[PDB]
Formats: C-alpha cells, structure tokens, sequence
C-alpha cells in the first residue's frame, strides 16, 4: 500500500545509485541545465523474480510524491496488434500533461523479445512504437520510464543501445546480512518469544529470494496458532521448499570448512587460486595475468573429492554450477557443442562462480582419419572445449574445478596452462586426518566422550574417508536402535 | 548415433470484415435516442 | 437435493486441512488472528481425475453455510476478452457482499500452461487478472479460492507466491478402510442386499478411484434386472457374483493409464530368507516410520541395498513386499531394458524419472540386473566401451547427487558379484554386502502356504523329504512341484 526506502536492503549499494538516477533528475531538473547534457530516461532492472522487482519502483514513487503511470507487460501484449500502440501512445501523453512523472514498466521481456530461427510471432509494431516514442519528448520534461525484466539477455539489443535504455542495475539474491536485514522487516509486527534466533535463521537459509521470507513466517505462525486447539521456524523450512527450485543455485547443503577435515595440502592450495584474485584484486592487476581458474582433482575412490566443492562454494558465499559428468546430452548432431556454451556466459554474468564438471576429455581418443566414431559427439565437443574454457575477461575472474578419477586418460591437449593445468593428487587420509574428519561428521551426533577414535584410526590402515563415513553412520544407525529400545519400556 | 532435424512453416491470416446486414440497420433507424431534460417532443391534433 | 456433511469416504482424515483454513479467519479473529498475520485465501486441491474435488467443495459450504460458486476453467475462458473479465468481475464483487463465500475454479492448467515451449500470448492475460483481484482484499473479505487441477507441476510457478495460493492439499486414492465408507454410500439407497459384506469385494478393488465405485454398484444392478427380464423388486437385492461379474467386465482407473499402485504382497506368502529381512527392516522403514531419530544425531540413513546370487531365490521379487509395507511406490527397470540406441539417448532417460519420485513420495525405485553396465570400467576399449564410459557416469553421479531427504531408495539385486564396478560398492550407495543364496532346506514347507492351503490329506513330511535330499534344488523349482497340480491333481479329478 504505502511503503517506503526502510522497507527492503540487501541492495543498498545499488539502491544508493537509483536514488541519484531517478530523484535527482526530478527533483532538481536545473543541475543538467548548468552541465549542458540532459538528463537520462531509461533506466531498467533485472534478476531473479521475487527480489521485489515491483516493491521497488513503488517505494520510490510513494518517497517522491509523483505521478506513477503503470503499463503491465502480458496485459498490453496480448491485444490484437492494434490497441497496444494506442495504449503506449496515451501512456506518454499523460504523463506529459500531470509532471513530475514515472513510468514503470515490468516484464518487457514479453513485449521485446530477440529475433531467433523460430520465426512466427508478432515482433513487430509494439516495440518500434516504443521506438519512436522514446527518442522524444527529452525537453527538459520531468519523465522517467522505468523497466524490469526476468531474463536481461532475452531482450532485444536495440533497447540498450543509447538513450532510451542506458542505465543497468542488477538485484539479485541477497547475502547473508542481506537475508538478515529482511527477516527483521518481515517480523516487526509477530510476537514472538526470547528462543528465536536471527543470524542463525539467516545463515541457516542461504539461498533465499525475499519473497520466500514472508511465506515462511506466514508458515512458521500457522503453526503456532494450530497448537492452541516459539521454534516453529525450523518446522517450516522442513515443509515448504525453498524459490529458484530445480535450478544449479542449490545450496541445500551447509557443510563449511569446519565440518570437513584434513588435506591441509589443498585447503591451503585452494586459498591461493580462487579466494585471492576475487577478494584483493590490486596486486593482480601489476603482477601478470588475474585469473587462476583450472584446478584438477584426481586419486582413489571415495577420497573425499566433491565433500569439498560445496565446502569452497560456501565460504565467498558464491554461485555453485553443479554440473554432472554425462551432461553432454547428445540430442542431435550441433546443440551438443552449443549446450556447453550458455553455461559459460551464465558464468561470466553471476561471475565469480564456481563451474564443476566430471571426466569431458576425450581428444585422445579423437584421432584422425578413422572409421569408429560418433556422430559428432565425443570427438568435436572437445574441439569446442579448446576454445570456450580459456574464453576469460579481466572483469569476471571466473574459476572453475575439475575431479575426477582416472588421471591416466589425460589428453595431452587438457594438460595446458591455457586449460586446467593446477593438477593436485588427492591423498589416502592419514592417522591425523581421519580424526579431523571424523570428528568433525560426529558433532551433530549426542555421543558420549568415552569412545575415542583413535581406535578407529588405528583398525583402518589402508580405508579412505568415505569408508570411514560408513563407520560413523553404523556407530549412529545402532544409537538409533540404541534409541529405539529406550522409550518403549 | 544420429539426428532427425526439421523445420516449420506457418501461414498468419487475412481478413474481409463483412458485416451490418440491412435488417439489422432497418430496425437502427427506427429507436429513440434520449432527450437531456425538458426536451418534450409533442402530439398535436387538428382536421375535424 | 444438496450434498451432506462428509458424504464421502476416504477423506476424512486429510478433510481437516481443507476445513481448517475456513472458519479460523471468522469464529476467532480476536484471540487468534489478531497478532498481525495476514489470512491466506488461495489452496490447490488436486490429484488424480476422479477423487471427487468438485464435490469436496461442496461439502464444506454445506458444513460452514457459507455462499458458494462455480467457474470451470475451459468455459469461462472460451469467451472473449472483455467478456470473461465482465464474469470475473462481477464474480468476485457478489463474493465480496456476502461473506463467507467460496470461489470455486477449476483446470488451472487449461488457464495457465508452462511456458517452455507455448508460444503466442493469449493466455497471460486472463491470469495476471487473477492475481490482481487477489490482492486488495485484506481486512475483512472472507473469502478463500479453491483452485482445482490434476497435476501440481504442470502449474505456473508464478502462481505459488506469498498470498496467491499458498496451500497445496493432495486428497489420495483411499485403501480399503477408506473406501468401504464410499461403498456404503451406493448400497444404502438399494432395497435389499445379499449376505456377504462389501469389505471382501473391495479387498481386491485396490486401485480403484471412488468415481468408478459409484458406477459399479449401478453396472451389477442392472444385470439382476437383466436375470429375471416385491413383484419384480425382489431381484433387486444384488448377488456376490454379480459384484463378480461387475469385476468380470471392469474398467479399472489404474488400468486407464500406467499402474503404479501398490500391491497386497506381504512376508507370509515365501519361506524363509529371514537374514535378509531383519536387515531390509531398518533401511528403508525406520527414516518414514521414525522420521525425528535420526535427526537427534543429526545423520541419515543408508540409502542403497545390493543383493547378488543366483536367479533362483526371490531376491528381485520379495522387494516388492518391502515398499508395499508402509505403502511406498514401486518402480521396477531392468538393465539391459533401456540402452543407449542412438548416442546419448539413456542419460536423459535416467533422470527423468528422479523427480516424480519424490512429488509422489514415498516411492522406491528397482534397479534390476547391472551385468550391463557395472561390468564395464577398464576392461572395454572399443567404440562400444567408449559409450559405455558415457552411460555410467550418469548413475553414479546420481547415487550421491540425489535428494537422500525425500526418503527415495534404490534396492539392487545382480547376479555375477566379481566383476561389479568399484565405485558402486563404495558407502552411501550401495553399501550392504547382503548375499542372497538359495534358501535353507528346512525352510522350504514354509513356502508352499501361499498358493494352496486346502489339501484333504496333509502333506508336508514328503515336501521337506525332498527338500532334504540334495542342496541343489532351487527356490523356484520346488515352488514348481504345485504349480503342476494342474498337470498331476486338478486333470484326473475334473471328470463329473
Ligand atoms: N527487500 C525485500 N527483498 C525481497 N522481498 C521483499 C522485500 N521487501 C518485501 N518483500 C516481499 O517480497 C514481495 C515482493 O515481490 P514482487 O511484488 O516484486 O513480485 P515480483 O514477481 O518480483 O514482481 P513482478 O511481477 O514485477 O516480477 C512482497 O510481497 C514483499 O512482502
Ligand atoms: N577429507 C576427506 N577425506 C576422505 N573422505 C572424505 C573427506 N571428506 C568427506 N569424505 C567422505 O567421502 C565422500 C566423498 O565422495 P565423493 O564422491 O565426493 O568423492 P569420491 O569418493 O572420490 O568419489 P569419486 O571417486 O567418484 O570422485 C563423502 O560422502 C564424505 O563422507
Ligand atoms: N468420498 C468419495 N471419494 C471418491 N468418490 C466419491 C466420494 N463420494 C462420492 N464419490 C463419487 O465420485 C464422484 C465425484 O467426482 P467429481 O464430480 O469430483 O468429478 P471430478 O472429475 O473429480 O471433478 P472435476 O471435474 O472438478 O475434476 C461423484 O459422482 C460421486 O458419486
Ligand atoms: N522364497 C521363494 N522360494 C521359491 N521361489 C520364489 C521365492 N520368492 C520368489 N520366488 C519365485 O521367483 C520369482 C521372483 O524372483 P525371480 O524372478 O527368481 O528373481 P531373479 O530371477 O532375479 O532371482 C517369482 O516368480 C517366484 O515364483
């Protein structure tokens, strides 16, 4: 209804710069008299949906006293190609007439979509109305048009050219003080008790958009009021799934450095390459090239190979790219190699960003001038992994990890510094790291402190941690049928 | 290990708009369209 | 003519959901409601076709006298523009006028598709207009919207957000304690009845929908008229065998599509294998039967169980009495069933089938005969062994990258133990070395209980003399020796 600037964070950094873009041009017109140049129009968000992507054009518009015009994407849109260029036309006349005025706009992505191969669709007559529209009225008229969209590359390139949408915000997931800022929003009016936690409730979610932040106290209250004929909170993350669903942002599991132990030669090692460049970038721009992306993992099975692709993903707080080995889905005979592609962009934008992929190299078995072969798959696909894995930008310092299990069919192409070159061997856990590993599983675990597991490393001579993890879970399945014989006598 | 690619083609539309058949305009004429206020529109008699 | 209070059967443990959400916002917005929580309007009632939504709807604004409505999805929106935003309209301002009233829509998914691949735009506009009208209704409207569909994926995700439709209850096919209410309903307006109980015909209705068993007590009714053409009303009262007969030319609902219900097996109907079972007892059963115990130690169960031996034993046949236990699902692939036939065409196979298995949950999937594909590690360096590098990596990264909290399991049973890959037999996966050799010889009489039970002489001292005679004999064969009753018993005593 009426809401204001103290209602939603996270993106005060770029909430600070929205307020000198679409304020300022408002309220004093006469700076960019004095400056000569005019002021900007066309100013557009994008990110993930439910960020309060239409709460934040109409917090800024009850904090400014203007008028707030509001054409909706899929209604105007879905008019048979002849009122939608009146409507566009009597959206710019009203807000000359009654200035000061904004004009927000969401879901553009609708009304300007890209020209692609599958041709069939109207396309036309809307947006070159917009066109026409917008090059205009820039006399010294107190007008603003705001947009918003889900996917920013799906619009069409002729918008974000010059002067009609020139200026770029990106609100995107919030952080951990992000999501802690808004839990404080979301619970002012709830009378809740002492027991309920704030930082811990926002580190204990880590993945959530904002809008997921008003269903699950909405949740989490229902609770409470059906136990009447304050914890409830951890009750609602176990039923209601969190936003961004079957997506690669999943983050479901919140194992930190702490929780795993031992390989003191990687941990380390890891710190060097992909904490150093995205945390103090000064020394690397004088000092050669930024970037340190491929890194390999390679050794025996269960050596505890993915238990740290999570643990790093966590502690920047960055995006995690799980993608599997046999990703390459191999449909046709051309998307194959264009399917590896988009994935490397969506990297670039959400950049830094860790990317994981599983045994893909397969040039040596590529030879030339043969008769057994695929199709085009396995023998041109690493004809494009010569080209997009070292596709880098000073911009982006992008890193991407690699493990796997066979180091002895390394292509000797892959083996490159212009590919992933940091091989690191991955030890058997020795008699001081099995008691840092599984120390670290058992703290969950209400166990007594009798049992020390220095007899468990000293019965496992030659056993790897995942076998050790086997050890633990049959330790905790019999507590359970310790448990289980407790409560019915 | 092979593909099976095809493409598409459509057709949009035309369009005649044909309509106000002449029984429908005939019964149009002969209606009232309101008078404002004190509009009155009179009788009147005479030829004993 | 209206609907009662319940009237229907098999719903009224979960009716509650669908009922409390009701008169909370009215008989108590005082003590209960006034802490500053805003009231949730929009619910989702769905399932399979024939559940009786439409109803169910009907009967709590009977129970609460509330106002009630009707809009069906393809009708509606068949109109024009104009002229289905006018009945919405005015829909919604009547709802508002005589509070408490309960809009009723139903097929969501006619209104609003996915939008991966429905092009054109025509269908977005009808529903932004739904949440628009969803919105300024706060203070004292009570009004709760009742959406009605079929599948709960097949919904536009932009529908499920803070307010528009929060709830999401999923009325179930009934069992047999649930659907003998449905059939109580349909008899009690017949004149007379046989002597049998309704609960001996509906034990084998499993899988039958309670919009089928509506119409089965009217298609045995009419075959009794059919029999004779208190005068012409005493064949009114229907037969046993009629219900039979009804049973003999059903149309069951689970047969209109792929069944995947679950079956009436249990651990009576085979002898012996009792190592195996005390182990399969805590797997699979204590995460769904137990679900707060191993979340005090803060670890889950083992997910994955391995049988190996020979072809005889039912190591592929009794898991499906583990899962129909606690009524999970059963899903059965074999592993040279689906292959790589073109390049490429087994992964997406693999993993479309991960997440129907935990929407519908509690599922299992059966991983059946891996001499296919767990054979192939190092041994193979053909073109053949080039795809089956490919082919593996899919199932082994899913072993560990599925979600271990939706209680989905896989349970193995492969014959050839030696050459099995070593990165399945690794913990978490498959780590219960549970061999499943033929049965024991003195737990072999207990076997042949299931199949034949009435015998006028009373063997069992010759069955386990032949039991005892060689180690040999599989737990098949002798399965087999009443199998041939046809062949040995029922041929020379049919003659009369
Ligand atoms: N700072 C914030 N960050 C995230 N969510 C917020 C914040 N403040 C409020 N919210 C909640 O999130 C919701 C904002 O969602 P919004 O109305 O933007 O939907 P949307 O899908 O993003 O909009 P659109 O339809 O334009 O995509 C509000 O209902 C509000 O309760
Ligand atoms: N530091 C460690 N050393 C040994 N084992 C570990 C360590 N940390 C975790 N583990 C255990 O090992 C398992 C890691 O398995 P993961 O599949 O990620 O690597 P892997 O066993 O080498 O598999 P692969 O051989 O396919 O790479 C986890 O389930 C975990 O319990
Ligand atoms: N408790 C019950 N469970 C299942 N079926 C019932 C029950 N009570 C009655 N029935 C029968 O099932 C039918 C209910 O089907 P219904 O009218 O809901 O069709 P539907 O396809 O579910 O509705 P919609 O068109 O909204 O999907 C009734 O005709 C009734 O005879
Ligand atoms: N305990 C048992 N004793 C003898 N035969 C059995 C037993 N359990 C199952 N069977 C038979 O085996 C079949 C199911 O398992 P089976 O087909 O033998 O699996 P597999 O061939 O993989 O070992 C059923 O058709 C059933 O007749």
């Amino acid at each position: 209804n009426e809401v204001g600037y103290d209602d939603i964070g996270g993106c005060r950094k770029q909430m600070a710069q929205i307020r000198e873009m679409v304020e300022l041009p408002l309220r004093h017109p006469q700076l960019f008299k004095a400056i000569g140049i005019k002021p900007p129009r066309g100013v557009l968000m994008y990110g993930p949906p439910g960020t309060g992507k239409t709460l934040m054009a109409r917090a800024v518009a009850n904090e400014t006293g203007a008028f707030f015009f509001l054409i909706n994407g899929p209604e105007v849109m879905s008019k048979m190609a002849g009122e939608s260029e009146s409507n566009l036309r009597k959206a710019f006349e009203e807000a000359e007439k009654n200035a000061p005025a904004i004009i927000f706009i969401d879901e553009i992505d609708s009304i300007a979509p890209k020209r692609d191969k599958t041709n069939g669709e109207v396309e036309r007559r809307v947006v070159s109305q917009l066109l026409t529209l917008m090059d205009g009225m820039k006399a010294r008229s107190n007008v603003v048009v705001i947009a918003a969209t889900n996917r920013p590359n799906s619009i069409d390139p002729a918008l974000r050219r010059f002067g009609r949408f020139d200026r770029e915000v990106d609100i995107g997931i919030p952080d951990a003080t992000g999501r802690l800022e808004v839990l404080r929003i979301h619970t002012k009016n709830m009378k809740l008790a002492d027991d309920v936690d704030l930082e811990a409730l926002a580190a204990e979610t880590h993945g959530y958009v904002g809008a997921d932040i008003a269903s699950l106290c909405s949740e989490a209250a229902m609770q409470q009021i059906r136990e009447k004929m304050m914890d409830n909170f951890r009750f609602a993350l176990g039923n209601s799934n969190p936003s961004a669903l079957r997506e690669t942002v999943v983050e479901s599991v919140n194992v930190t450095w702490d929780d795993v132990g031992g390989l003191d030669e990687i941990k380390e090692e890891l710190k060097e390459t992909v904490e150093y460049p995205v945390l103090h970038p000064d020394q690397y721009t004088k000092f050669g090239l930024s970037p340190s992306k491929g890194v390999l993992f390679y050794g025996p099975p269960g050596t505890g190979k993915t238990l740290l692709a999570k643990a790093v993903a966590t502690e920047v707080s960055a995006n995690f790219i799980s993608v599997k080995g046999p990703e390459l889905l191999s449909m046709w005979y051309g998307e194959s190699e264009s399917n590896i592609r988009d994935i490397f962009d969506k990297a670039r934008a959400a950049a830094p960003t860790v990317v994981f992929l599983d045994q893909l190299d397969s040039i040596a078995k590529a030879r030339g001038g043969s008769l057994g072969d695929a199709g085009g798959a396995s023998d041109r696909v690493v004809n494009q992994l010569l080209t997009e894995m070292d596709g880098m930008n000073a911009k982006k310092n992008v890193f991407v990890i690699g493990a796997t299990n066979r180091p002895d069919q390394i292509d000797p192409a892959i083996l490159r510094p212009g590919r992933l070159d940091q091989l690191i061997y991955v030890p058997l856990p020795d008699e001081n790291a099995r008691l840092s590993i599984l120390n670290a599983q058992l703290r969950k675990t209400p166990l007594e402190p009798g049992l020390e597991l220095t007899a468990i490393a000293k019965a496992t001579q030659g056993f790897s941690g995942a076998d050790l993890l086997y050890i633990v879970q049959r330790a905790a399945k019999y507590a359970i049928k310790d448990s289980i014989e407790a409560h019915r006598q | 290990q092979i593909f099976v690619k095809t493409l598409t083609g459509k057709t949009i539309t035309l369009e005649v708009e044909s309509s106000d058949t002449i029984d429908n305009v005939k019964s149009k004429i002969q209606d009232k369209e309101g008078i404002p206020p004190d509009q009155q529109r009179l009788i009147f008699a005479g030829k004993q």
